[PDB]
């Protein structure tokens, strides 16, 4: 495998301190420079850091957010890379990946040039800062104000609220009712818990003829619950 | 010589 | 808040072209030298065009980019549907740290059905929510193609943008996309103002729904 292997990613307190690690196979990583790089939710990436091949000195550079908390470093003999983190912010949550420098040559009669670019990608691994405790959720019935109009279809749901750590899965009517069901990725709220929604669309002539029921599982808190919408 | 063209590399060495 | 900045999502049928814009400034792309990247989901980075214009190995001469000033565009022509996928720029800072920085990156979708306006349902806090003393304003957004919309909000005719939170459009079942919106308010302003609204803008053309506490 040519590749770039990622691990270490978890949950952490802020104020805590995480080590990355990203092991190299199936090229020469010592002859390579070195990037971190971290993408947070919702959010374009972002460059942490590099470090230089040996030959090139073995420094490293810093982004501005992360100096003095994150440090980079090397081990060629076992083809790794580390970003160790210390003093970590909430907002240091993120998938962090680590890249190698490469390079296109273009021969000229005089000079040759090379044009450098991120070459080799990892996966990555998440990391997650928050001070909140595991958290079950609490589940609202979502119902339109107003009654549904005849001929039309009408949407009913349920809000998933404050729940910590991901994920929650939800089905209806124990996983019988599918069509027209859609449940929506998560946000994260000021409190640092998350909230989603699911939904369902039916025909307004379908109200009255059944229940629907949404089904909420957090098995972080091993919570379950069952709550009816009615419209 | 060689001409670097990217992020933190010395521009011409020779 | 990427460092450059491009347009969220571009989209044109198979055969056409198109072009992705990335605007930065003269400590990033005016300096320096612009490269793009092709990425489909759960994949990695594909290098499309290095050094403001040129090409690498194996990329046919139908993506093409420039540089201007401090900003830079990459122009796909004869668009397949396998070119749908994300395009994100990148350069770096003249800096001495000398950080990579890149683009938000641009949705590009190969249209192979109608567009189709967003279905809009705005549901106001439950009685249930409003007894736990807090209150959620939930405005969900479906069945609308290409994936891409822009959501405000309103408490009666003035903005309203803090306590906003807005999923990233996800495929649905059939090949369309749904997002979701939550305003955040405390049970006292949802008391105090008569209406709020929830306002979806896709492709130019803006579908809005309003609730009112004293009609619900």
């Amino acid at each position: 495998e040519v590749q770039l292997v990622e691990s270490g990613g978890g949950l952490v307190k802020p104020g805590g301190s995480l080590r990355l690690t990203c092991v190299a196979s199936g090229f020469t990583f010592s002859d390579v420079w070195l990037n971190w790089v971290r993408q947070a939710p919702g959010k374009g990436l972002e460059w942490v850091g590099r470090i230089k091949s040996r030959t090139d000195g073995g420094t490293t550079d810093y982004a501005a957010s992360v100096k003095g908390r994150f440090t980079i470093s090397r081990d060629d003999s076992k083809n790794t890379l580390y970003l160790q983190m210390n003093s970590l912010k909430t907002e240091d949550t993120a998938v962090y990946s680590c890249t190698t420098d490469g390079f296109i040559m273009i021969r000229g009669v005089s000079e040759d040039y090379y044009y450098y670019y991120m070459d080799v990608w990892g996966k990555g691994t998440t990391v997650t800062v928050s001070s909140a405790s595991t958290k079950g959720p609490s589940v609202f019935p979502l119902a339109p104000c107003s009654r549904s109009t005849s001929g039309g279809t009408a949407a009913l749901g349920c809000l998933v609220k404050d729940y910590f750590p991901e994920p929650v899965t939800v089905s209806w009517n124990s996983g019988a009712l599918t069509s027209g069901v859609h449940t929506f990725p998560a946000v994260l709220q000021s409190s640092g818990l998350y909230s989603l929604s699911s939904v369902v669309t039916v025909p307004s002539s379908s109200l009255g003829t059944q229940t629907y029921t949404c089904n909420v599982n957090h098995k972080p808190s091993n919570t379950k619950v069952d709550k009816r919408v009615e419209l | 010589c060689r001409i670097h063209i990217g992020p933190g590399r010395a521009f011409y060495t020779c | 808040q990427s460092v450059l900045t491009q347009p969220p999502s571009v989209s044109a049928a198979p055969g056409q072209k198109v072009t992705i814009s990335c605007s930065g400034s003269s400590s990033n792309i005016g300096n320096n030298y612009v490269l793009w990247y092709q990425q489909f989901p759960g994949t990695a980075p594909k290098l499309l065009i290095y050094g403001n214009n040129k090409r690498p190995s194996g990329i046919p001469d139908r993506f093409s980019g420039s540089k201007s000033g401090t900003s830079a565009t990459l122009g796909i022509t004869g668009l397949q549907t396998g070119d749908e996928a994300d395009y994100f720029c990148a350069t770096w800072d003249s800096g001495l740290s000398a950080d990579w920085v890149f683009g938000g990156g641009t949705k590009l979708t190969v249209l192979s059905q109608p567009k189709a306006a967003p279905s809009v349902t705005l549901f106001p806090p439950s009685s249930e929510e409003l007894q736990a003393n807090k209150a959620t304003l939930v405005c969900l957004i479906s069945d609308f193609y290409p994936g891409a919309v822009t959501v405000a909000w309103k408490a009666d005719s003035s903005p309203v943008k803090a306590g906003v939170e807005t999923t990233t459009p996800s495929k649905q079942s059939n090949n369309k996309y749904a997002a979701s919106s939550y305003l955040s308010l405390t049970p006292e302003q949802w008391k105090s103002h008569r209406s709020y609204s929830c306002q979806v803008t896709h492709e130019g053309s803006t579908v809005e729904k309003t609730v009112a506490p004293t009609e619900c």
